[PDB]
C-alpha cells in the first residue's frame, strides 16, 4: 500500500536519469511527457512534488562540474528544472495555501537563489527562470517572503561589502496594493536608521517593484487616483 | 447439451452433490468457482498463454471461443456482447482475437455496477499483462486499465498492489510514450484518491475467495505443488466416481 508515494519517487529518478548533466535524444520523447508527468502531479501531489522538485535542484545546486562540458550541462538542465518548477506553481490552485512549504520556500532561498544570491549568459537566464519562480512563490507564499525581507532589514539596519542580498528580493517579488503598502509602511520604519547603502537598495527594490504593481495589477494603480487612499498617499 | 442451460447451469450442477469436498479444493487454490464459476474457469485456462508449447495456447484461444459463444448464445444475444458473463472471456479473448480487440466499450459502467464483478477484471487484466511480453499487447492491456482507472477509480486502487512492480519497472526504463500516457494517466488517477480502506485493498478479492488469481496463471513450476494439493484431488475423484458409478 501507499504505492502512490512510491510512483512518485519512481518518476522523481526517471528525472534523475534523463538529466543532461549526467546523461550528456533517449530522453527527448518520453521525458517531454515524463516532465509533463510531474507538472501534471503538482496539481495532485503538490507539497510531495515540492519536496522532489526542491531535492532534486538542492542536488543540482550542490555541483562541482570540474570540467567544460559539465557546465553546459547543468546551465540546461537547472534551467529546465526551474521551468518545470514554474509551471508546476503556476498550474496549482492557488486554494492549496502553500504555507507548510515554508521549509520548502527557505530552502529555495538557498536553492531558488543558489545563482541570485551572489548575483555575480546561462546567469540571466537563470535569473529569469528564477524570478519567475519566486513571482510564482509570492502568489501564495507571500508570508515567508516578506517575513525573510524583514528579518533581513532588520539584521542590515544594526549593521560592509553587500548585505542588500536578501534584502533585494522584494525587487522579484510579485507586489500587491495592500502589499505595497505594507511594505511601504516597513521601509518608512527602517528608513532613517539605515546604512546609506541599504536605502538606496531599497529605492532600487521599490522604483521596479511599484512598476511590478502596475504591470501585474492595472487596476489597482487606476483605482488609487480614482478612489483616494489615504494609508498609501501617506506612506507615500 | 447446452442449448437450454448456460455452462455454469451445467457444469456446477454434477459437482452439487459432492461439493462438501470439492470446496477444500476451492479454498485451497482461490478458485471459488461457487463465487465466480466463469472468472474461476477462466483463471484455470489462463496458464494456456504461458506453456512452453505454441500448439497448447492455439487451443486455450478455442476453448475460450467456445465457452464465449456457449455463453452468449444462452442469454440468445449477440457472440460479443459484453454482459457480466461474457466480460471474463472477453477480456482475456482480447489481448489475440483481432475480432474482439476491434468490437471494444469493454469497461461499461451500466453494466458493469457490481463492484465485485469490475475488482475481478481488473485483477484479471493485470495478471494477463504482469507475466505478459508482447508490446501490443501491453499497449492495448495498458490503455484498458487506463481507461478502468476513469471509469473506476473506486477499485482500480485494490489490483494497483500486482501492477505495483511491473509499474515501478517499466516507470524507471521503458521509453514508449505511447505506453507510458496510459501509464501516467494511471498514475495520476492513484494519486488523486487517498481514502479508499482495506476492503477496497486486495483483501476484497481475498474476502471473495479469489486470491490466487494473481498467482495461478503464473510460470509453470517446477513439480513442486503435484503433491500438495494431490490429497483433495484424490478425495474428489474417489467422490466423483461414488456418486457416479
Amino acid at each position: 500500500a501507499h504505492r502512490p508515494v512510491e510512483w512518485v519517487q519512481a518518476v522523481v529518478s526517471r528525472f534523475d536519469e534523463q538529466l543532461p548533466i549526467k546523461t550528456g535524444t533517449h530522453t527527448k520523447v518520453s521525458t517531454e511527457h515524463n516532465k509533463e508527468c510531474l507538472i501534471n502531479i503538482s496539481k495532485y501531489k503538490f507539497s510531495l512534488v515540492i519536496s522532489g522538485l526542491t531535492t532534486i535542484l538542492k542536488n543540482v545546486n550542490n555541483m562541482r562540474i570540474f570540467g567544460e562540458a559539465a557546465e553546459k550541462n547543468l546551465y540546461l538542465s537547472q534551467l529546465i528544472i526551474l521551468d518545470t518548477l514554474e509551471k508546476c506553481l503556476a498550474g496549482q490552485p492557488k486554494d492549496t495555501m502553500r504555507l507548510d512549504e515554508t521549509m520548502l520556500v527557505k530552502q529555495l532561498l538557498p536553492e531558488i537563489c543558489h545563482f541570485l544570491h551572489t548575483c555575480r549568459q546561462h546567469a540571466a537566464e537563470l535569473r529569469n527562470s528564477a524570478s519567475g519562480v519566486l513571482f510564482s512563490l509570492s502568489c501564495n507564499n507571500f508570508n515567508a517572503v516578506f517575513s525573510r525581507i524583514s528579518t533581513r532589514l532588520q539584521e542590515l539596519t544594526v549593521c560592509d561589502n553587500v548585505d542588500v542580498h536578501d534584502i533585494e528580493l522584494l525587487q522579484y517579488i510579485n507586489v500587491d496594493c495592500a502589499k505595497l503598502k505594507r511594505l511601504l509602511k516597513e521601509t518608512a520604519f527602517k528608513f532613517k536608521a539605515l546604512k546609506k547603502v541599504a536605502q538606496l537598495a531599497v529605492i532600487n527594490s521599490l522604483e521596479k517593484a511599484f512598476w511590478n504593481w502596475v504591470e501585474n495589477y492595472p487596476d489597482e494603480f487606476t483605482k488609487l487616483y480614482q478612489i483616494p487612499q489615504t494609508d498609501m498617499a501617506e506612506c507615500a | 447439451i447446452f442449448n437450454d442451460k448456460s455452462p455454469e447451469e451445467v457444469f456446477m450442477a454434477i459437482r452439487n452433490p459432492l461439493e462438501w469436498h470439492c470446496k477444500q479444493m476451492d479454498h485451497f487454490v482461490g478458485l471459488n468457482f461457487n463465487s465466480n464459476f466463469n472468472f474461476a474457469l477462466v483463471g484455470h485456462l489462463l496458464k494456456g498463454y504461458r506453456h512452453p508449447s505454441p500448439a497448447i495456447v492455439a487451443r486455450t484461444v478455442r476453448i475460450l471461443h467456445t465457452l464465449l459463444t456457449l455463453v452468449n448464445k444462452h442469454r440468445n444475444c449477440d457472440k460479443f456482447e459484453v454482459n457480466t458473463q461474457s466480460v471474463a472471456y472477453l477480456a482475456a479473448l482480447l489481448t489475440v482475437s483481432e475480432e474482439v480487440r476491434s468490437r471494444c466499450v469493454l469497461l461499461d459502467e451500466e453494466v458493469l455496477t457490481d463492484p465485485k464483478i469490475q475488482a475481478l477484471l481488473l485483477t484479471v487484466l493485470a495478471t494477463l499483462v504482469k507475466y505478459t511480453t508482447d508490446e501490443f499487447d501491453q499497449r492495448i492491456l495498458y490503455e484498458y486499465l487506463a481507461e478502468a482507472s476513469v471509469v473506476f477509480p473506486k477499485v482500480f486502487p485494490v489490483v494497483h498492489n500486482l501492477l505495483d512492480s511491473k509499474i515501478n519497472t517499466l516507470l524507471s526504463l521503458c521509453q514508449d510514450p505511447n505506453l507510458l500516457n496510459p501509464i501516467h494517466g494511471i498514475v495520476q488517477s492513484v494519486v488523486y484518491h487517498e481514502e479508499s480502506p482495506p476492503q477496497y485493498q486486495t483483501s476484497y478479492l481475498q474476502s471473495f475467495g479469489f486470491n490466487g488469481l494473481w498467482r495461478f496463471a503464473g510460470p509453470f513450476s517446477k513439480q513442486t505443488q503435484i503433491p500438495d494439493y494431490a490429497e483433495l484431488i484424490v478425495k474428489f475423484l474417489d467422490a466423483l466416481i461414488d456418486t457416479y458409478l
